[PDB]
Parts: structure tokens; C-alpha cells; sequence
């Protein structure tokens, strides 16, 4: 489609981060952060029951 | 040009990278998986989901850098001469490292080959392990490999000449090539003989050949993307490190195959 | 290539003819006296010379000090400050030892 | 300050967070050391009550403490990325979000060897994670696959900062440097980036086979299945002694540069010294089955490595002597790097001649897994690596800092911890000759008398680590007060025997090198216009 | 009104002169066409000769007494000068600071380097 | 504002490398295109009639064993043969599934336990 | 980019300007360091 020139003057004229820049930034900005945050507190929060001893339950 | 306008601008090629999370972003992603691999190996966690989870979230960490990566060489145009051979080398040296990984496998290989167990009664492959036949897949499998080459410097060259329809025509007919490959290797396992438990052939044979389906379906994604920027006129005519990558890559991933055939087939059998 | 002794004495005559200021005599004196030979006594004259020629007493002072600490003996050190009286009493530097007499 | 050290992306940055976090873990290697000793001060359960499974968990963590989180964080990771890029004048270095992505990996490859340790059992199968002792039928539980986590983020980290290494001592030098004209910490670690590269392959390979026998029922390793074990020995020592010189080359790196600045005479045949470098790196990969003359390799292939190995004594005896040879008929002055540095070179000389009594094939009959080997290991590691590291850091911290030290303190803290590692490992090779085995919790009442005195050296070696990490708070809040009276050490170089005092002072810094023209601490972004060079 | 694309290194003021016209329809983009920023600074120098970005050793065909030093031009108000002597590498590597204050003397072969500032900050 | 501010200082933009650049550019373009020529001449002559002729052996052989596989699928437990000692090993069992189940498991093929 | 530069900005922590004292947190940090195998061993020990 040829948006190289248009998002080189985007992407120049812009006092934002990198990542921020393109039009659809958010789009994927957001829910990335959300999922980023559960998938980085659930393990580390499943290490008490490993240094416990508790195993997960086969149910 | 004066120098007043001589003050305005780097001095120096190289590249001044912005500050970017990413970094820290894997890292915290390769962390979650290795925890929660750790976790779930061990029944301490009780379903795969969460290794699912951490492993997502480490794909779209990695292709936020890349697509920062991108916007970076093509939008902000910080990628001049010395930074393109900065990471052509780059990409050159982590290839030799992927290769170096597989001559430590190779070196199993020869290892328990050359050195016949007793157990599994002193001959290569064991009593009761029907080995895999070089003829009948793997040499559709070598030489649509080959014929990926033959493509991929074909649509290099075609896109240096400048011809757009050939060289996209070539690196969509290349890709195809390699995810036949992929689909070609998945049948392969899907209808074989042994397991990956079935000893040391079996874990050795698994192991090399299940490397290099995993760089075939990297191999995948890069000439993917590949296909998206030149089809989106990111690569110039004088400008693409991508694509010069991931045709290197190519051609290593098919000499890497290239011994891997000769070896665990011809020499296997 | 390795100088000869007479090749040194004429390359240090040479150069502390052609320094110019107080940096350049202590550059030239700090380069010369760091090679594993006693300067010829022409060249410490030359050094006395042109430690003058700049208008500065203690490095003339400091070319017989680093003799005394570069010389092998304490018979050399002798040899040369009995060579170099008459210019030491020309241009009227003391030795150190002389100067502060302890 | 979010941006500046999270989303961090310039090397100095990376270079001070790579050693705080290098020296955070070595601070907890050597209280996993000092809990190691203690154990082992008299026969019989001391302290840990009986549980021979925690000491060989101590074990493993102080040695992969020791090893891949402070002696190649701090070496590799912060000298590199604070002088690499400076000492050839690049910019910043290229890939540096692959330069943050290194360091950002480490620690938490810290925290799941630290989870490691804290899950059902601990890995307890020394720092070689030899199978069939951390395969799952002798070691259950999730412990060992986070010890090997650990290694592999760490494997990462190193390969990673290895090729940002290479491309940057290769693409971003500045224009007057022609290859041959680069120094010899640069060199040190271009060579130690190449060995990184060519490496870490085999240790993940093996690494990787070990888990997959682990979790994944497969037999690479498994006896049961028609596995071998030699296999791992191979793979783990080809990486295992080019790790051993990759610890050692940046600090045959550091003690160039602190003998010429301390002798004020150029290094004695500098391109040598490149060449004695790279024969040493080159020469590794050819020697690595010396670590396993026990197995029963054939004769002539013992033979062969005894021989390989003892090839390597020449051009470390080059290094060396050069070393003397920049020492001799220089003007030295005796400061806390030059300390270090003297005290490096007798003391690992020390123990490469112990190695080199160790790399024949019929005496490693009498000595493997003796205590003789960790007299060996642990003179070339500890001097070789803690010494240089001091050095380093007594060495360029005045100029990365801007803070000066206690010069007094660190005095004592050199003497301190040169006696009390000498106390500590020098009758490890009594016990070994005397046939003490290794990775014991308990010995032989016959024992207990060196056990004894190395025990007591640990208490100095530890009083003299209590004291620099002291030294370091003084130097952090009291450094401009350190300049301004006599309590350190302003000028690196005095002046030489004919210069005048202000003709000194226009000149203040007489170095080889370009870091030390820098401003204290440096420009966030320095080298605007580029460093130029005849 | 609106910028212009700088068709040569003499006509170009900004960055955000830098940018250029795309690529038309079905063609591949050449380098003059879309390439922007500080690679395409360097590609226009390279169109007309000049090496952008000097990467020249520095001058060591004369000594440089302090009547007439060596002049090194400095983008900032201070460079880094390694000096080996008066042929190429006569002596080993000593490394000055040249300000616009200070001049820079070796003192081991004494050449004495003179910053000028070209500046405009 | 400093007098160092107008003076141009880039040298002369006359030297023959400029247009030695540019002729390079017009002979990569030119030899680009011949060599582009050249492996659509072999990508064309000798890929596609090797990928036919492997193919058709391929189809045959793997309609072959799909033959032998489907035989193979009509065999009672009692007759499948005997498992080695380093067939199918079970160190632990595994955490996807329900147990003794690989990735790609047959269970036509690999019917061991 | 454009950061602060200058003695004590080279470092991520915080030494002069400062409610607490630097002691605090300077030895805080390297205790927490030499007291991890503690809690180690306290773990492995009281199981
Ligand atoms: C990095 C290498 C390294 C270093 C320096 C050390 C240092 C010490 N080690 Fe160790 N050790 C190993 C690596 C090392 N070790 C390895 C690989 C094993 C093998 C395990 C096995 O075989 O299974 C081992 C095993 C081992 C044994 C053998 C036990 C056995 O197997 O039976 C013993 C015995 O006492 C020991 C204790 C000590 C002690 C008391 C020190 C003392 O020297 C501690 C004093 C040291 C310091 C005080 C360092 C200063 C601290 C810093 C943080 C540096 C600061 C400087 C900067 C940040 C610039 N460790
Ligand atoms: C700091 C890293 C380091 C370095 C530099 C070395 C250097 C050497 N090492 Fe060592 N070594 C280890 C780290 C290191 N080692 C570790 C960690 C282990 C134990 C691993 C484990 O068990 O898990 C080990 C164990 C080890 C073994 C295995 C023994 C066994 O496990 O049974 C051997 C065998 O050959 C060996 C020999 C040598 C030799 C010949 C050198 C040479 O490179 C030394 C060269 C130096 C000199 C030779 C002295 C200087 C030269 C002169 C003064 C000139 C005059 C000398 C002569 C004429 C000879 N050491
Ligand atoms: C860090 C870098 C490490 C580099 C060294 C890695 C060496 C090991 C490669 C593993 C490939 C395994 C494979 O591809 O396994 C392929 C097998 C195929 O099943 P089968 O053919 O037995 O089906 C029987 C009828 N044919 O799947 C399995 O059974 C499960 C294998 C274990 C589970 C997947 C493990 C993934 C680890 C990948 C690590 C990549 C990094
Ligand atoms: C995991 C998934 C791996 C997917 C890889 C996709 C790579 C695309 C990145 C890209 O496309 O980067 C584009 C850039 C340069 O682009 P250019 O100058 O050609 O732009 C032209 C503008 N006119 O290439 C590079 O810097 C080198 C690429 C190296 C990629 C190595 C990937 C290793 C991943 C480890 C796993
Ligand atoms: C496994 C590790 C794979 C390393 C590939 C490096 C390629 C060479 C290179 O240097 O690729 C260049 C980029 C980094 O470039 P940058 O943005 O820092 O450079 C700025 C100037 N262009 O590499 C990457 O994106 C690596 C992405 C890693 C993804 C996660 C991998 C986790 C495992
Ligand atoms: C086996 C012997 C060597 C072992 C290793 C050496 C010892 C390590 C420590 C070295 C420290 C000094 C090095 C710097 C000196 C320097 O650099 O000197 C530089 C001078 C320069 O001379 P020039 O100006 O004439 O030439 C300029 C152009 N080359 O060259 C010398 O001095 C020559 C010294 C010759 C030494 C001969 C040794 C004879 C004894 C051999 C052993 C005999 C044992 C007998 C036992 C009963
Ligand atoms: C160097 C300075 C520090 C070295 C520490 C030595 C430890 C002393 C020791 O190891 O003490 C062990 C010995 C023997 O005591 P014992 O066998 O009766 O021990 C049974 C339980 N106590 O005590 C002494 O002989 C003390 C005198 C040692 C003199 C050292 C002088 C070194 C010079
Ligand atoms: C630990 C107790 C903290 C108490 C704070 C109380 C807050 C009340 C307000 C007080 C003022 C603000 C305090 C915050 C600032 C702060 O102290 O920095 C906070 C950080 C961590 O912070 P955190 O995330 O753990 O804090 C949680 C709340 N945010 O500390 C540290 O890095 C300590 C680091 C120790 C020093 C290391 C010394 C060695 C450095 C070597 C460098 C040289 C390298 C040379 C070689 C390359
Ligand atoms: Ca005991
Ligand atoms: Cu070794
Ligand atoms: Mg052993
Ligand atoms: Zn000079």
C-alpha cells in the first residue's frame, strides 16, 4: 500500500517512545501489558506450594 | 555542505538506540517459562496452560522488538552503511553458533553410533528399530530444499535487478517450498517407526532432525515477514539486511540438512 | 634499528640545540637521560645550555641529581661533576647535595 | 530514572548494574564458601546436622555463584561494557538492546538457581551436573531443571554479550585504530567473546540433553536405554575449559594495563602478548578431556591430551614473563592495582605449575578429585580472577566514578585477603596429596589439622571481603573529601625524574589508553566528534 | 508551503529534509527514493563524493611545535588525540585532550595539537 | 552566531569515486538481472522436472506404506513383538495428556507401553 | 539520550540527598546478599 513515506513523517514527527508512535500502537500495547502482567505474577506466585511441597491437585 | 548544517547530525554512523523495554520485557518472559516449565515438568502446577502462556507472551515480546526493529531501519532510516555491516555480522555469528549447536549434536550422534552400546546389541541402528529410508521421504524432503535455494537467490537477484512480480513471485514460491518441508517432516513423525524413548537412536535421530524442523519453522516466519516488508516496499534495491539474513539463513539451514541426510540416513542405514 | 653511542650523542646534541621552552628541555632531558647508558659529558653541557637558554635553575640542578641516580658508581658520578666544573661554575647551578646540606 | 536503568540502552549503565549485581552474588558465593568451611573446620557434624544433601547443595551454588554470577558478570559484563566501547572509542556499542537483554537475563537466572535451592531437595550433584546423579532416578523433583534454567540463561547472557563483543571490536573502532594497534584488555576480551561464542553451543547441547533425559523420557545419558554418560563428561568439558580460560583471559587483560600504568614502561612485546592470547584461546578447545583421564581413555589418547595440555604452559609462560619483563626496569609505584597485580602473577604461577603437575595422564591417577585440584582451581580462579577483578576495580573506579577510595583500607584489604587465601588454599594440597577426596561433608579423623587451618583462613578471607565492601561505602560517601585531603591516591602516575611540578599539572595524564582522558564520570554520550589516532 | 526532498548535500537543512518521494506503484522503492534520516545523508554524500562521517587517522607527517600546531577540527569544544610521533608509529600511543582553551603537548614526542571549534551547538 | 558557522568544510565533491559509485550501481543492476535470467533458466530446466520425478516415487512409496501402515492397523495386542529393554522407557511419566503418550504418537505404529 | 551526568548520577541509587541514611541501604543490600544462603539453609534444615 506503499505507507512508507507517510509513516516516515509519522514517525519522525513524533515526541512519543518508539513503540507508541504508529497510529495502531495501542491496539496491541494494551493488551499485551495485561496479559505480560498475568503471565510474569502466576509462577512466581505458584513457588511457595513448590518450596512447600504441596503439589497441584489431579482434579 | 556548511557547518552550521554539519552540526545537526550524528558524526558518527553507528546507531544511537532510544531507550525500549523489550530487553527486560523477554527477559521477564524467558524467566516465566523457565519457572513455569520447571513447575509443570514436576506436576506443581496442573495443566500446560501456563507454559502456553509464558511461552505467547515471549512470542509477542519478540516481535514487538522486531517490529521496533523495523520501524527503526525503515521509518527512522538509523541503519546506515557501518550499522548494516554491524549486523550482517551479527546474524553472521549467532548462524555460527546455531551450527556450532549442531556439531555438538552430530557429536552425539557419532558418539553413541560409533561406540555401539551392548544393550542395544552392537550394531547401528538396534535390534528391533526399523530405521527411517533415505529414498523414499527425506529425498523429496533434500531436494525441495535445494530447489528453496535455488528460489530464495533467485528473488535476491530479482530484487536487486529491480523486477518486483519475480522476486515476490519467488520468495512466496520459496516460503511454500519450506512449509512443505515442514509439512513433509511432520508426516515423517507422525508415521514412523520408533519414539523419541525408543533409546539412543531414537533420542539422538529425534533430536537433531526435531532442531532443524524447529530452525525450518523460524526459517518459516523470517521469509514470512520477508514476504510482508518486500510486499509492503520496505526493502529497497540497495537497502534490505533482512532479506541478505534470511537467505543466509536459508543456505545454512540447507547445508545443516545437507549432513544431516548424508549422515543419519546414508550413514545411518 | 639500535643507535651507536656517538650516533645518541649527536642525535641529543641536536635536540636539546633545537628546544625551544621549558616543556621541550624537560621532555628532551626526561627521554634522554631514560635509555640504559650515562650521557656523554657534551650532552649534559648541552642540557645545562639549553636549561639556561630557558631561564630555569632546577632542572640544571636536576640534570646532576638524575646523573647521581642514573651513574653505576660512586666514582663516575666523581668523573663527571670534575668534567663539568667549569660549566657548572659558568653558568653557577649547585648540586643538590650542596644545596641542601644535610 | 525508570527509563535510564530498566529501559536502559546505553553500556555504562548495563556495565555498573552487570557488576552490582555481580557483586551482590559473589557476596553470597562466599557466604555459601564460608558455610562450606565451616562444615568442614573438624570431623563430624558441625553446623549443618548431618544432611549431607544440603552441603553438596552449597556446594553447587557457591561454585555456580562463584563462576557464572559474579567472576563473568563483573569481568565479562562490566569491564567490557564500561571499557570495551570507551578504550576503542566507539560511541555505544552496537546491538545494545541485545547489550540490555544480557544483563537483564542474569538475575533471574539468579532467582530460579536461588528457587533451585529452595525447592524439594536442592541440586546437589556438584557444579559438573554429571549424570546418572542429576538424572531423575537419583535426583527427583524440579530442583536440577532449575539449576539448568539457570546455567541456560546465564548461556545466554554470555553468547549474547560474546557476539555484541565481537561486532563492536570489529565494526566500531575508531579511525586512527587499525587492529594491531588496539590494547591488550580489548584484545583480552575479543578473544574471550570468540571462545564464549564457540563454546556455550556444546554446554546448551548437553545441557539440553541432560533435561530432555530428565523430563522427557529419553536416553541420551541412560545406561537403561543404551545411553552413556562419558557422552555429557565430553560435551560439558569441551565447554568446561574454555570456560576456565574465558574466566582467565580478562585478567590477563586487567594486569597488562595495571603493570604499564604502575611501572610507567610499555608492555614487552604487546603484539606477543595478542599472539600468546589467541594461541591460549585457540589452544583450549584441543585440551578438554584432561578434566577425565579417570574414565579409561585409551593410552594413546591420554598421551595426547597430556601433551596438548602441557602446550598451553608456553604461552601463558610467555604472558608471564613478559609480564616480569614490564615490570623490570620500570619505576614502581606500589599502589593497591600494582599490589594485585605483583601478587596475581606469583600466585598464579603457583598454580599453573600445580596444573601443570596436573596435566600429566599418570599423576591425575593420584590426584583427581583430590583436594589437589581445588588447590589448583582455586589458586588460578581466586587469584587469577578475584585478584584481577580488585585490580579493576582499584584500578578504573577513581575514573567511573569519580569517588576515591581509602588507599590505607585497601592496603589492608589486600593484605588481608592475599594472606587469607593463602591460609585457605594451601593445604588443600596436602589433604589432596595426602589422598582427601572431593565433595565430602566429612573425612577422615587424619584430616582435621588442615581442615583446621583452612577454616581459619576463611574467617580472614571473609573479614578482608567485610572490609572492601566497607571500602566501597567509603568511597561512595566520603570520595570528593578523599580528593580533597591525603587519604587516597590522586595521580596514578607521578611525575617522572626531571618534570617540573606544573609542567606536570598541564599534563596531569600520561596514559596509553583512552579512558582515563575522560572525564570523572564520563558523558552520559561521549565521543561527539570521534576520537582520533595516528 | 512545504520542504523539499534536498537533491544534493548542499541543499539539504534539517532532518526533516531528508525524506524523498516513495516508490510509484509496482516498482521496487530504489535507495534514492525512500531511504530517510542519516542513512540518507550518507547516501547523498556518497552520490557526490564526500565521505560523510571522516574516518581519517590523524595527520602525523610533521612534528608541530607550538608556533604552528597541528589543527584538529572539533565538532564539540574538545577532541581525544592519540599521538605515536613523527613518522606513523614512532613512539607508543599517548593520548591528549586538545580543548579550545588548552592546546595538547605529547611530552613524548612534543607536538602540540590546537583544537579549532566548528561548535554552533 | 560564530563566525565558523558558514564555512564549508567538506572537501571537493569531484572525485571519480562518485561516479564510479553510481556505474556500480547501473553494473550490479545489469548483472543482477543476468544472473536472475540465468537461475530462472535452471529453476525452471531442473527444479520442477526433479520435484515431478521424485514425487511420483514419493506418491508411489507412500501409498506403499500407507498400504503396509493399514495392514499393520488389524494386529492383535498378543501379536505385536516384543519391546526391547531400550524400546520405550519410562523414566517418569508425562505431564501432557495422561501419561504414556509422546508428541507425535502413532498409535497405528508405536503401540508399546 | 540526554541524561544527567555528574558525580553521583552515574549510579541508580540515591546517596546524598536522602531521608535515610546511605548506611542503611549500602549494607542493607550486601546483607541480604550474604543472608540468602541463610534462609537456604534454614529451609533445607527444617525439612
Ligand atoms: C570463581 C571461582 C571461585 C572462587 C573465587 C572460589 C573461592 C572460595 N571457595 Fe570455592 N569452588 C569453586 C569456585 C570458586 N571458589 C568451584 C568451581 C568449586 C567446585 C564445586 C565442585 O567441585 O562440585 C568450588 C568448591 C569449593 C570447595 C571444595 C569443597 C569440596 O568440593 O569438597 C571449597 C573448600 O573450602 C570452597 C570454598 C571457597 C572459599 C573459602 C573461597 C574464598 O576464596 C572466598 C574468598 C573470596 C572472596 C572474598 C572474593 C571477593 C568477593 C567478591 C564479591 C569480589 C569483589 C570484587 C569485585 C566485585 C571487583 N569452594
Ligand atoms: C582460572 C581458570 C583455570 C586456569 C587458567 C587453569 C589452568 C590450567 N589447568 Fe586447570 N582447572 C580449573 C581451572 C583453571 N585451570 C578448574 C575450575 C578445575 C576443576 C574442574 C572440576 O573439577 O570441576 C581445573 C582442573 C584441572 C585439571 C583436571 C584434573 C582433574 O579433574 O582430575 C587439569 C588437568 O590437566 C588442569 C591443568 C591445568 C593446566 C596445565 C593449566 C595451565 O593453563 C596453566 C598455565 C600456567 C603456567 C604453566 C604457569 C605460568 C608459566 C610459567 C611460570 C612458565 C614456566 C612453566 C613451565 C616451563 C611449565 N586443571
Ligand atoms: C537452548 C538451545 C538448546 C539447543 C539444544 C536442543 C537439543 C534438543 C532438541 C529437542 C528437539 C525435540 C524434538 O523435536 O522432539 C520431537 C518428538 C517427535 O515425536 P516422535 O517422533 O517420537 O513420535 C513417535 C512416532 N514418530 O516430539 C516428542 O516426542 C516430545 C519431545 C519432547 C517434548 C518437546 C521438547 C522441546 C524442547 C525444545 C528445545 C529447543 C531449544
Ligand atoms: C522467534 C521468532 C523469530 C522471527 C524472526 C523475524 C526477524 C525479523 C526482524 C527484521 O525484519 O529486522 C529487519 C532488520 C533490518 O531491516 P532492513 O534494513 O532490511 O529494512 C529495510 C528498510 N528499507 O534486520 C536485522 O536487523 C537483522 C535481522 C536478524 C534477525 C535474527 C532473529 C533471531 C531471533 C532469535 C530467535
Ligand atoms: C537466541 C539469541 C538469538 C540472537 C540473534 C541475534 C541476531 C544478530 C543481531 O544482532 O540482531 C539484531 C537484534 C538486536 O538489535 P538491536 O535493536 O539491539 O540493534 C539496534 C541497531 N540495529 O537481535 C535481536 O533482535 C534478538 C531478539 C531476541 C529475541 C528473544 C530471544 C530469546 C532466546
Ligand atoms: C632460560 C632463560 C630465560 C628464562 C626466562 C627469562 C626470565 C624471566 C624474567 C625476565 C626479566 C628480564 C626481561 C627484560 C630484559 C630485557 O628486555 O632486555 C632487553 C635487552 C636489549 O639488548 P640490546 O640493547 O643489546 O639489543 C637491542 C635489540 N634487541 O636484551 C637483553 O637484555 C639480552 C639478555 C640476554 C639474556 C640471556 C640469558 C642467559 C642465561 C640463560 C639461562 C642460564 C641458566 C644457567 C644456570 C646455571
Ligand atoms: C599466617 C598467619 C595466620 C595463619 C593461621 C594459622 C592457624 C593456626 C592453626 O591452625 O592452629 C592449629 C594448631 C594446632 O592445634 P591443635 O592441632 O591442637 O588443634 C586442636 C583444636 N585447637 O594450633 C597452633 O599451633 C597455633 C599456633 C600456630 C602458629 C601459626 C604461626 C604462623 C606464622
Ligand atoms: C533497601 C532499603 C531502602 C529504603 C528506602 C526508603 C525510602 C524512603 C526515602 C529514602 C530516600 C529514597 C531512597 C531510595 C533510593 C535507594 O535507596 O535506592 C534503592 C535501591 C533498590 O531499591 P528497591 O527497589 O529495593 O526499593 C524498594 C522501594 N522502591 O537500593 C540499592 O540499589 C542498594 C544498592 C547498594 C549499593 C551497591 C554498591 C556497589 C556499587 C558499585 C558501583 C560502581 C561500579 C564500578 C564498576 C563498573
Ligand atoms: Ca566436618
Ligand atoms: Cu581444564
Ligand atoms: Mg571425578
Ligand atoms: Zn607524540
Amino acid at each position: 500500500a506503499n505507507k512508507v513515506i507517510q509513516l516516515q513523517k509519522i514517525f519522525q514527527s513524533s515526541t512519543k517512545p518508539l513503540w507508541w508512535r504508529h497510529p495502531r500502537s495501542a491496539l496491541y500495547l494494551y493488551p499485551f501489558y495485561a496479559i505480560f502482567a498475568v503471565a510474569v505474577v502466576t509462577p512466581l506466585l505458584y513457588i511457595p506450594n513448590a518450596i512447600r511441597g504441596i503439589k497441584a491437585k489431579k482434579a | 555542505m556548511t557547518h552550521l548544517e554539519r552540526s545537526r547530525h550524528q558524526q558518527h554512523p553507528f546507531h544511537m538506540v532510544m531507550p525500549s523495554p523489550w530487553p527486560i520485557v523477554v527477559s521477564f518472559a524467558l524467566l516465566s517459562l523457565a519457572l513455569s516449565t520447571a513447575l509443570t515438568m514436576h506436576g506443581y502446577i496442573g495443566n500446560m496452560n501456563m507454559v502456553y502462556l509464558a511461552l505467547f507472551v515471549l512470542l509477542t515480546s519478540s516481535i514487538l522488538w522486531f517490529r521496533d526493529i523495523v520501524a527503526e531501519a525503515t521509518y527512522l532510516g538509523d541503519h546506515t552503511m557501518a550499522v548494516r555491516k554491524g549486523i550482517n555480522l551479527g546474524f553472521l555469528m549467532f548462524v555460527l553458533s546455531e551450527v556450532l549447536i549442531f556439531a555438538g549434536l552430530f557429536w552425539a550422534y557419532f558418539h553413541s553410533a560409533m561406540s555401539p552400546d551392548v544393550t542395544l546389541g552392537a550394531c547401528w541402528p538396534p535390534v528391533g528399530i526399523e530405521a527411517v529410508q533415505p529414498t523414499e521421504l527425506p529425498l523429496l524432503n533434500t531436494i525441495i530444499l535445494l530447489s528453496s535455494g535455488a528460489t530464495v537467490t533467485y528473488s535476491h537477484h530479482a530484487l536487486i535487478a529491480g523486477n518486483r512480480n519475480k522476486a515476490l513471485s519467488g520468495l512466496l514460491i520459496t516460503f511454500w517450498l519450506i512449509v512443505i518441508f515442514v509439512t513433509c517432516q511432520y508426516i515423517e513423525y507422525t508415521n514412523a517407526a520408533f519414539t523419541i524413548s525408543d533409546g539412543v537412536y531414537g533420542s539422538v535421530f529425534y533430536a537433531g532432525t526435531g532442531l532443524h524442523f524447529l530452525h525450518m519453522v523460524m526459517l518459516a516466519a523470517m521469509l514470512g515477514v520477508n514476504y510482508w516488508r518486500m510486499r509492503n516496499y520496505h526493502l529497497t534495491a540497495g537497502h534490505h539486511v533482512g532479506y541478505e539474513t534470511t537467505i543466509i539463513y536459508t543456505h545454512v539451514l540447507d547445508v545443516i540438512w545437507l549432513f544431516l541426510y548424508v549422515v543419519f540416513y546414508w550413514w545411518g542405514v | 634499528d639500535e643507535e651507536t653511542f656517538e650516533e645518541f650523542t649527536a642525535r641529543y646534541e641536536k635536540e636539546f640545540d633545537e628546544a625551544y621552552d621549558l616543556f621541550e628541555v624537560q621532555r628532551v632531558l626526561n627521554n634522554c637521560f631514560s635509555y640504559d647508558l650515562v650521557p656523554a659529558p657534551a650532552v649534559i653541557e648541552k642540557a645545562l645550555r639549553a636549561a639556561r637558554r630557558v631561564n630555569d635553575l632546577p632542572t640544571a640542578i636536576r640534570v646532576f641529581e638524575a646523573l647521581k641516580y642514573k651513574v653505576e658508581n660512586e666514582d663516575q658520578y666523581k668523573a663527571y661533576l670534575d668534567e663539568l666544573k667549569d660549566v657548572r661554575q659558568e653558568l653557577g647551578v649547585p648540586l643538590k647535595e650542596e644545596l641542601f646540606p644535610s | 530514572m525508570v527509563q535510564r536503568w530498566l529501559y536502559s540502552t546505553n553500556a555504562k549503565d548495563i556495565a555498573v548494574l552487570y557488576f552490582m549485581l555481580a557483586i551482590f552474588s559473589g557476596m553470597a558465593g562466599t557466604a555459601m564458601s564460608l558455610i562450606i568451611r565451616l562444615e568442614l573446620a573438624a570431623p563430624g557434624s558441625q553446623y549443618l546436622h548431618g544432611n549431607s544433601q544440603l552441603f553438596n547443595v552449597l556446594v553447587v551454588g557457591h561454585a555456580v555463584l562463584m563462576i557464572f554470577f559474579l567472576v563473568m558478570p563483573a569481568l565479562i559484563g562490566g569491564f567490557g561494557n564500561y571499557l570495551l566501547p570507551l578504550m576503542i572509542g566507539a560511541t555505544d556499542t552496537a546491538f545494545p538492546r541485545i547489550n540490555n537483554i544480557a544483563f537483564w537475563v542474569l538475575p533471574m537466572g539468579l532467582v530460579c538457581l536461588v528457587t533451585s535451592t529452595l525447592v524439594e531437595s536442592g541440586a546437589g550433584t556438584g557444579w559438573t551436573v554429571y549424570p546418572p546423579l542429576s538424572s531423575i532416578q537419583a535426583h527427583s523433583g524440579p530442583s536440577v531443571d532449575l539449576a539448568i534454567f539457570a546455567l541456560h540463561l546465564t548461556s545466554i547472557s554470555s553468547l549474547l554479550g560474546a557476539i555484541n563483543f565481537i561486532v563492536t571490536t570489529l565494526n566500531m573502532r575508531t579511525n586512527g585504530m587499525t587492529m594491531h594497534k588496539l590494547p591488550l584488555f580489548v584484545w583480552s576480551i575479543f578473544i574471550t567473546a570468540f571462545l564464549l561464542l564457540l563454546s556455550l553451543p556444546v554446554l546448551s547441547a548437553g545441557i539440553t540433553m541432560l533435561l530432555l533425559d530428565r523430563n522427557f523420557n529419553t536416553s541420551f545419558f541412560e545406561v537403561s536405554g543404551g545411553g552413556d554418560p562419558i557422552l555429557y563428561e565430553h560435551l560439558f568439558w569441551f565447554f568446561g575449559h574454555p570456560e576456565v580460560y574465558i574466566l582467565i583471559i580478562p585478567g590477563f587483560g586487567i594486569i597488562s594495563h595495571v603493570v604499564s600504568t604502575y611501572s610507567k614502561k610499555p608492555v614487552f612485546g604487546e603484539i606477543s602478548m595478542v599472539y600468546a592470547m589467541a594461541s591460549i584461546g585457540l589452544l583450549g578447545f584441543l585440551v578438554w578431556s584432561h578434566h577425565m583421564y579417570i574414565v579409561g581413555l585409551d593410552a594413546d589418547t591420554r598421551a595426547y591430551f597430556t601433551s596438548a595440555t602441557m602446550i598451553i604452559a608456553i604461552p601463558t609462560g610467555i604472558k608471564i614473563f613478559s609480564w616480569l619483563a614490564t615490570i623490570h626496569g620500570g619505576s614502581i609505584r606500589l599502589a593497591t592495582p600494582m599490589l594485585y597485580a605483583i601478587a596475581f602473577l606469583f600466585l598464579f604461577t603457583m598454580g599453573g605449575l600445580t596444573g601443570v603437575a596436573l596435566a600429566n595422564a599418570s599423576l591425575d591417577v593420584a590426584f583427581h578429585d583430590t583436594y589437589y585440584v581445588v588447590g589448583h582451581f582455586h589458586y588460578v580462579l581466586s587469584m587469577g580472577a578475584i585478584f584481577s577483578l580488585f585490580a579493576g576495580y582499584y584500578y578504573w573506579s577513581p575514573q567511573i566514578l569519580g569517588l576515591n577510595y581509602n588507599e590505607k583500607l585497601a592496603q589492608i584489604q589486600f593484605w588481608l585477603i592475599f594472606i587469607g587465601a593463602n591460609v585457605i588454599f594451601f593445604p588443600m594440597h596436602f589433604l589432596g596429596i595426602n589422598g582427601m577426596p572431593r565433595r565430602i561433608p566429612d573425612y577422615p579423623d587424619a584430616f582435621a589439622g588442615w581442615n583446621y587451618v583452612a577454616s581459619i583462613g576463611s574467617f580472614i578471607a571473609t573479614l578482608s571481603l567485610f572490609l572492601f565492601i566497607y571500602i566501597l561505602y567509603d568511597q561512595l560517601v566520603n570520595g570528593l573529601n578523599n580528593k580533597v585531603n591525603n587519604k587516597s591516591v590522586i595521580y596514578n602516575k607521578a611525575p617522572d625524574f626531571v618534570e617540573s611540578n606544573t609542567i606536570f599539572n598541564l599534563n596531569t595524564v600520561k596514559s596509553s589508553s583512552i579512558e582515563f582522558l575522560l572525564t570523572s564520570p564520563p558523558a552520559v554520550h561521549s565521543f561527539n566528534t570521534p576520537a582520533v589516532q595516528s | 508551503p512545504v520542504v523539499k526532498t534536498a537533491q544534493n548535500l548542499a541543499e539539504v537543512n534539517g532532518p526533516e529534509t531528508l525524506i524523498g518521494p516513495g516508490a510509484k506503484e509496482g516498482t521496487v522503492p530504489t535507495d534514492l527514493d525512500q531511504e530517510t534520516g542519516l542513512a540518507r545523508l550518507e547516501l547523498l554524500g556518497k552520490l557526490e563524493g564526500i565521505d560523510v562521517f571522516d574516518t581519517k587517522p590523524l595527520d602525523s607527517s610533521r612534528k608541530g611545535t607550538m608556533k604552528d600546531p597541528i589543527i584538529i577540527e572539533s565538532y564539540d569544544d574538545y577532541r581525544y588525540v592519540g599521538c605515536t610521533g613523527s613518522p606513523a608509529g614512532s613512539h607508543t600511543i599517548m593520548w591528549l585532550k586538545p580543548t579550545v582553551n588548552e592546546v595538547a603537548r605529547c611530552w613524548e614526542c612534543g607536538s602540540v595539537y590546537k583544537l579549532n571549534p566548528v561548535g554552533v551547538p | 552566531l560564530p563566525p565558523n558557522a558558514l564555512k564549508p568544510a567538506f572537501g571537493p565533491p569531484d572525485k571519480v569515486a562518485a561516479q564510479k559509485f553510481k556505474e556500480s550501481l547501473m553494473a550490479t543492476e545489469k548483472h543482477a538481472k543476468d544472473t536472475s535470467n540465468m537461475w530462472v533458466k535452471i529453476s525452471v530446466w531442473v527444479a520442477l522436472p526433479a520435484i515431478a520425478l521424485t514425487a511420483v516415487n514419493t506418491y508411489f512409496v507412500e501409498k506403499e506404506h500407507a498400504e503396509h501402515r493399514e495392514h499393520l492397523k488389524h494386529v492383535p495386542d498378543s501379536e505385536w513383538p516384543r519391546d526391547y529393554e531400550f524400546m520405550n522407557i519410562r523414566s517418569k511419566p508425562f505431564f501432557w495428556g495422561d501419561g504414556d503418550k509422546t508428541l507425535f504418537w502413532n498409535p497405528v505404529v508405536n503401540r508399546h507401553i | 539520550v540526554h541524561f544527567k551526568d555528574g558525580v553521583y548520577e552515574n549510579i541508580p541509587f540515591k546517596v546524598k540527598g536522602r531521608k535515610t541514611p546511605y548506611a542503611l541501604s549500602h549494607f542493607g543490600f550486601f546483607a541480604i546478599g550474604f543472608a540468602v544462603p541463610f534462609v537456604a539453609c534454614y529451609v533445607q534444615l527444617k525439612k
